């Protein structure tokens, strides 16, 4: 089905104004984002969400700030981007869930400080 | 739990506003799409529209746009559906229901749904006529009222076997009209009682009605 | 707007067989499909949703299958809690759009209708109107012709009918037909009756009453 190019684990310090944890499928046959549906997970919560087919960002109060590139989409990057404020209480395994036209994946990341 | 309650059915006139609403609770109410679903009496599904909660971002059907609008309420949790000018043609059932955040955007949960019936009559209370009689059958005609619904008994709900209410028909005057029978043993007649009640709640009528050969 | 067309408009099955419902697409929707039943008086129930993906407490006798175009819900042994109407919507492209939806009726053997008639009560001709009663009895299946015959003539648009929903126990359909006309009307004629025609009846059945 969908493969990744998978990263183990993504570490920020306090320099790290804002973090990027890293999604790339490498088999995405899609050609619209319209066909795409991108979900992040962090201990079981839906972080983020985007809608391709109704081409909306959601995300819950907590992560005011997470996005992630739809130009980037289509390259298979679905990474998420956040600022600081909000992965400080916030590390640990994040989920990158992708689904794509009929079929379906997803890789697990690990968010740690030093 | 998750749970979508939608406000109590709606008796309007043509050209008159309508405002019904759907507040959910047990769940994040800001972070949901909300659907609106039309089903016409004896008819399917028909998707009206859905609105995001979080920023009233609202998408309607290209069958629906322009002829209904559809809001929501942040501060208390509720989605409304909103006409300016009502026709009879908007007499429907209406559900609310919680978009899923998967990628098929299915309805999970649902409302109980509002019933809205829109016509030029008025309230009335129903006239109540006998339908006289080895298998013998019997009943009342109920014609003449508005609106819906009527419960018809037979004595006095101790009677239930063999007993057939059928639905309501509109008639041309725009009032409706019912039929209730029960098949009984003809040896019966001569001796059994079967009333016939009928109790019309919007009007405040009860009706008990004699049926006899 | 993708259409989506289900197959058949009605399928009658006995409890314990399958059944095999259609859903068809005027374009690709990639799985993006989802199953709901609806009881009479009853909001949707949500089945399956991504063609095959069961629901959360959705029995495992509902099945989903299909992508693209063709889609199929599949049901393996009908339980009397199973038969209702179901419909299909997809979530692919907005506008979402459901099915025209298909009923699923139980299947027994053909029962003729008991057929009464009823004449109008003299209250109601003292109101001045008349309405006229045929009553067909618990029969299957549920096609029934009903025709009015007024002093042997052919009645036409001055007749109403309604049909029961399929029985709980014995599984069959009741219809009331009601020929209305005014007091005037009804005091011209003598011979009021109603022709009933049934695939359990070798001949049409005509009850009928003489005004007086
Ligand atoms: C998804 O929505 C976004 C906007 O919410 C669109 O992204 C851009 O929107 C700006 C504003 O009009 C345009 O100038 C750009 O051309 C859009 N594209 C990009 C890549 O920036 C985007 O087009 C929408 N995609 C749809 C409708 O499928
Ligand atoms: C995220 O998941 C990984 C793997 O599922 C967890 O990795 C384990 O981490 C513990 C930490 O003490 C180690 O002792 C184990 O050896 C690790 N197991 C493997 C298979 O790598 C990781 O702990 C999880 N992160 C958090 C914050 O719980
Ligand atoms: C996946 O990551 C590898 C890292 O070596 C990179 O070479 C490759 O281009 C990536 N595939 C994508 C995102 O197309
Ligand atoms: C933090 O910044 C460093 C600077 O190069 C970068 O390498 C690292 O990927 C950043 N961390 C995250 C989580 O983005
Ligand atoms: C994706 O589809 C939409 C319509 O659904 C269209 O407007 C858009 O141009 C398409 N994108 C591409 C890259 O073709």
């Amino acid at each position: 089905q969908l493969l990744f190019n998978k990263t183990k684990s993504v570490e920020f310090t306090f320099g790290n104004d804002t973090v990027v944890i890293p999604c790339f499928v490498t088999n995405m046959e899609a050609q619209n984002t319209t066909e795409v549906y991108v979900k992040w997970k962090f201990k079981g919560r839906d972080i983020y969400t985007f809608d391709g087919a109704l081409n909306k960002s959601t995300v819950p109060t907590d992560f005011s700030s997470a996005k992630i590139e739809v130009s980037q989409l289509l390259k298979g990057d679905a990474s998420l981007k956040m600022d600081k404020s909000d992965a400080v209480s916030h590390t640990g395994n994040y989920t990158c869930e992708v689904t794509e036209l009929t079929r379906e994946g997803e890789t697990i990341i690990e968010l740690k400080y030093r | 739990e998750v749970q979508l309650v939608q406000s109590g059915a709606e008796v309007k006139k043509p050209g008159e506003s309508l405002k019904i609403s759907c507040k959910g609770s047990g769940y994040s109410f800001t972070d949901y799409w909300i659907g609106w679903v039309r089903q016409m009496p004896g008819k399917g599904l028909e998707w009206m529209g859905i609105i995001y909660p979080g920023d009233s971002d609202t998408r309607y059907s290209p069958s629906f746009q322009g002829q209904v609008t559809i809001s929501a309420d942040k501060s208390i949790s509720t989605a409304y559906l909103q006409w300016s000018s009502l026709k009879a043609s908007d007499t429907a059932v209406y559900y609310c229901a919680r978009v899923g955040r998967f990628a098929s955007h299915q309805l999970d949960y649902w409302g109980q749904g509002t019933l809205v019936t829109v016509s030029s009559a008025s309230t009335k209370g129903p006239s109540v006529f006998p339908l006289a009689p080895g298998t013998a059958a019997l009943g009342c005609l109920v014609k003449d009222y508005f609106p819906e619904p009527v419960t018809v008994s037979w004595n006095s709900g101790a009677l239930t076997s063999g007993v057939h209410t059928f639905p309501a028909v509109l008639q041309s005057s725009g009032l409706y009209s019912l039929s209730s029978v029960v098949t009984v043993p003809s040896s019966s007649l001569g001796t059994q009682t079967y009333i016939c009640n009928v109790n019309h709640k919007p009007s405040n009528t009860k009706v008990d009605k004699k049926v006899e050969p | 707007e993708i259409v989506l067309t289900q197959s058949p408009a009605t399928l009658s099955l006995s409890p314990g067989e399958r059944a095999t419902l259609s859903c068809r697409a005027s374009q690709s929707v990639n799985n993006r499909l989802a199953w709901y039943q609806q009881k009479p008086g009853q909001a949707p129930r949500l089945l399956i949703h991504w063609a095959s993906t069961r629901a959360i407490g959705i029995p495992a006798r509902f099945s989903g299958s299909g992508s693209g175009t063709d889609f199929t819900l599949t049901i393996s042994s009908l339980e009397p809690e199973d038969f209702a109407v179901y419909y299909c919507q997809q979530g692919a492209s907005w506008p979402f759009t459901f099915g025209q939806g298909t009923k699923v009726e139980i299947k027994r053997t053909v029962a003729a209708p008991s057929v009464f008639i009823f004449p109008p009560s003299d209250e109601q001709l003292k109101s001045g109107t008349a309405s006229v009663v045929c009553l067909l009895n618990n029969f299957y299946p549920r096609e029934a012709k009903v025709q009015w015959k007024v002093d042997n003539a052919l009645q036409s648009g001055n007749s109403q009918e309604s049909v029961t929903e399929q029985d709980s126990k014995d599984s069959t359909y009741s219809l009331s037909s009601t020929l209305t006309l005014s007091k005037a009307d009804y005091e011209k004629h003598k011979v009021y009756a109603c022709e009933v025609t049934h695939q359990g009846l070798s001949s049409p059945v005509t009850k009928s009453f003489n005004r007086g």
